[PDB]
C-alpha cells in the first residue's frame, strides 16, 4: 500500500519561513516527477513547484519563484519545500503528488492528505 | 466527407464564441469561430494525455486520426483559395521558449500536417521576443493586425504562447449606394442613444424570421458578397427590449444552417451601420468553460508531445479579428438595425463560421 | 378559424408512454413558437417550448431529459413525446403557439398514471 505523509505545516508570521516534508511509504520517489501544490479560499488547487525526472531540474509557480526550494534526499526517500519570506497569500492546504513521468503533468500517480500553512499578518 | 470536419470545427467554434459573448456583454466582439478551432487544432499534436483528451472531447475529433489533417488543409485552401487575399487574411503560430529541449522528429511530424512550423522565441528578453511575435502576426496579416501580445502579456517567465489573427474586409456582391449612407440614431443596451452612419440598400433580399421558444421573434437577413461563396447574416430582435443575451446564449453553427434554409428573397430595404471593429479574446476563460483546463495550468498540463524534459503550460491564447463592413463600393418594407445586432460571415458551400460578433455600439 | 386542437393523452402506467399532439390552424404557423403546460386548482406550469424553426428546445426542471417536443411545420403540429410517466405527471396538458404578444390556446389533455 502506497502512501505520501506530509508535515511540517502550522502557523507562522509573515515573512517567517517553514520547512515542508512529504515521506514515503511502499515506494521510492526514485525518477518519479515530483511537485507541491497548494490549495488556498477561493482559489483552485495550484501547482507550487516541481522536480522533473528527466533531469531532475527544478521549477517553480510565479508567485513562489525565489522564496521557495524544492528538493528530494533519496537517502531518506523524503521530498522538501523549504518556504522563505511567507505572505498572507500563500495561506493554502499544501500536499505532494508524485507522477512516473519524466516530467510534472497530469493525471498524477500518487498525492498525500496534505498539510495547513497558515500565515498571519 | 471533407465537409464533416468544417461542422465540427464551426459547432465547437461558436461554442466559443457563447463563452465570450457571456463573459463580453454590452461591449463589441469580433470573433473568429473557425480561427480558434484551427489553432486548437494545432494545439492538439502538442499535447498528450489528459489535456489533449480535453481538448479532443470538446472538439469532437483527433488531429491525428486519418484524413483529417488533409481535410483541415483542403478546407483552408477552400477558403482561402477564390482569390480572396485582399479581403482576407489570417495566420496561426505558436511560441514556445527556444532554449528548451523539443521531442527530437516532432516538428517535422508537426510541419507535415500544417505546412508550418512551431515557433521559438527567448522569453527572457521580453520585449525583443514580444516583438517578434508582433511582427510575425502583423507581416502574415497583409499589415493588419498589430501588437496581438500587448506590453505585459509575456515576460521573462512565459514559456508558451499561443496566437490567432485574422483580417476581413469583404466586398458585398450588390455595393450600398454611396448616397444612401446617412446619419441615423442607434440605440445601445443602456437605453442611450448616438448618432452614427449607416449604409441603406433596397433589393430583394434573403430572408427570414426566428422566433426563440420563449415567444420573441427576430429578423435575419443574409447579405452575399462577391464571389457568391461567402455571405453575412445579420440577426436582431424585433423589440428592442429585448437583449442580444437571449440570441447569443442559444446559438449554434448548426441553427444558422437552418436559418439560411428556411430563407426567402423579399424586396426590402436594409439600412444597417457601417462598422469597423477589432477585438482582441483573451480564449483562456472560454477554453476553460469547455473543460479545457490542463493547459493553461503549471505542472499539470501535458505537452509532452512537444516537451518530455521540461513541463510546459499556455501562459496566453490570444485571438485578434479586424472586421470591417463598409459600402463596397465598385465603379418597399424596412429593416433599420438601429440596435445590437448579430452578424455571421458564412462560406455557404461548406457551412464553415468564419466570422462572428455582436454590434453593441457601431 | 384559429384552433389548436390537442391529441394523444390517455391512461398509462407508472414507466408508459404517451405521444401528445397538437394540429394548428388558422394563423401562420411557420413564425409561431409552439409550448406545451399542463394544470390540475393550480397554475399553468411550462413543461416544453420549442422555436419555430431550428429546433431550439427548452423545457421545465420536472420534465428533465423524459419529454422531448418536436414540430413539423408542413404539417402544422407540434408533438410531445412522453416516455417514463410518473405519478407527478397526472395532468391536463395545454398546447399553446406564441409570437409575442399574440398567443392561442388549445382545449387540453387530460394524461393520468396510476
Ligand atoms: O519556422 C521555421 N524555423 C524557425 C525556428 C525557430 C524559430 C522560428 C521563428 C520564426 C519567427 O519567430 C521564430 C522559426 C521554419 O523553418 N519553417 C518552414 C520550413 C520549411 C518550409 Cl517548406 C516551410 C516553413 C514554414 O514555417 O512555412
Amino acid at each position: 500500500q502506497v502512501q505520501l505523509v506530509e508535515s511540517g505545516g502550522g502557523l507562522v508570521q509573515a515573512g517567517g519561513s517553514l520547512r515542508l516534508s512529504c515521506a514515503a511509504s511502499g515506494f521510492t520517489f526514485d525518477d518519479y516527477s515530483i511537485a507541491w501544490f497548494r490549495q488556498a479560499p477561493g482559489k483552485e488547487r495550484e501547482g507550487v513547484s516541481c522536480i522533473s525526472s528527466s533531469d531532475g531540474s527544478a521549477y517553480y509557480a510565479d508567485s513562489v519563484k525565489g522564496r521557495f526550494t524544492i528538493s528530494s534526499d533519496n537517502a531518506k526517500n523524503t521530498v522538501y519545500l523549504q518556504m522563505n519570506s511567507l505572505k498572507p497569500e500563500d495561506t493554502a492546504v499544501y500536499y505532494c503528488a508524485a507522477v512516473w513521468a519524466r516530467v510534472c503533468r497530469n493525471p498524477y500517480d500518487y498525492w498525500g492528505q496534505g498539510t495547513q500553512v497558515t500565515v498571519s499578518s | 466527407p471533407p465537409s464533416y470536419v468544417a461542422h465540427l470545427a464551426s459547432d465547437f467554434g461558436v461554442r466559443v464564441f457563447q463563452q465570450v459573448a457571456q463573459a463580453s456583454k454590452d461591449r463589441n466582439v469580433v470573433f473568429s469561430p473557425y480561427g480558434v478551432a484551427s489553432v486548437l487544432a494545432m494545439l492538439q499534436l502538442t499535447t498528450g494525455g489528459e489535456t489533449q483528451q480535453q481538448i479532443q472531447a470538446a472538439m469532437g475529433f483527433k488531429i491525428d486520426d486519418k484524413g483529417m489533417a488533409p481535410a483541415l488543409r483542403h478546407l483552408y485552401k477552400e477558403l482561402m483559395g477564390p482569390w480572396n487575399k485582399d479581403e482576407i487574411s489570417t495566420t496561426d503560430a505558436i511560441f514556445v521558449q527556444r532554449d528548451l529541449k523539443l521531442v527530437q522528429g516532432f516538428m517535422p511530424h508537426f510541419f507535415r500536417l500544417f505546412r508550418s512550423t512551431v515557433k521559438q522565441v527567448d522569453f527572457s528578453e521580453v520585449e525583443r521576443a514580444r516583438f517578434i511575435i508582433n511582427d510575425w502576426v502583423k507581416t502574415h496579416t497583409k499589415g493588419m493586425i498589430s501588437n496581438l501580445l500587448g506590453k505585459g502579456a509575456v515576460d521573462q517567465l512565459t514559456r508558451l504562447v499561443l496566437v490567432n489573427a485574422l483580417y476581413f474586409n469583404g466586398q458585398f456582391k450588390t455595393p450600398f449606394p454611396d448616397s444612401s449612407t446617412h446619419r441615423r440614431l442607434f440605440h445601445k443596451s443602456d437605453g442611450s442613444t448616438v448618432s452614427v452612419p449607416m449604409m441603406a440598400q433596397t433589393n430583394k433580399f434573403n430572408y427570414t424570421e426566428f422566433t426563440t421558444p420563449d415567444g420573441h421573434y427576430y429578423d435575419i437577413l443574409e447579405l452575399p458578397y462577391h464571389g457568391d461563396t461567402l455571405s453575412m447574416f445579420i440577426a436582431a430582435p424585433y423589440e428592442k427590449e429585448v437583449p442580444l443575451s437571449a440570441l447569443t446564449n442559444i446559438l449554434s453553427a448548426q441553427l444558422i444552417s437552418h436559418w439560411k434554409g428556411n430563407m426567402t428573397r423579399l424586396p426590402r430595404l436594409l439600412v444597417l451601420p457601417k462598422f469597423s471593429l477589432e477585438t482582441e479574446v483573451d480564449l483562456r476563460k472560454p477554453l476553460e468553460n469547455l473543460g479545457m483546463t490542463d493547459m493553461f495550468r503549471q505542472f499539470q498540463a501535458d505537452f509532452t508531445s512537444l516537451s518530455d524534459q521540461e513541463p510546459l503550460h499556455v501562459a496566453q491564447a490570444l485571438q485578434k479579428v479586424k472586421i470591417e463592413v463598409n459600402e463596397s463600393g465598385t465603379v418597399p418594407e424596412e429593416i433599420i438595425m438601429d440596435r445590437p445586432f448579430l452578424f455571421v460571415v458564412r462560406h455557404n458551400p461548406t457551412g464553415t463560421v468564419l466570422f462572428m460578433g455582436q454590434v453593441m455600439e457601431p | 378559424q384559429v384552433q389548436l386542437v390537442e391529441s394523444g393523452g390517455g391512461l398509462v402506467q407508472p414507466g408508459g408512454r404517451l405521444r401528445l399532439s397538437c394540429a394548428a390552424s388558422g394563423f401562420t404557423f411557420r413564425t409561431y413558437a409552439m409550448q406545451w403546460y399542463r394544470q390540475s386548482g393550480t397554475e399553468r406550469e411550462l413543461v416544453a417550448a420549442i422555436s419555430n424553426i431550428g429546433g431550439v428546445t427548452d423545457y421545465g426542471d420536472s420534465v428533465k431529459g423524459r419529454f422531448t417536443i418536436s414540430r413539423d411545420n408542413a404539417k402544422t403540429t407540434v408533438y410531445l413525446e412522453m416516455n417514463s410517466l410518473k405519478p407527478e405527471d397526472t395532468a391536463t396538458y395545454y398546447c399553446s403557439a406564441v409570437r409575442l404578444p399574440q398567443r392561442y390556446w388549445g382545449r387540453g389533455t387530460q394524461v393520468t398514471v396510476s
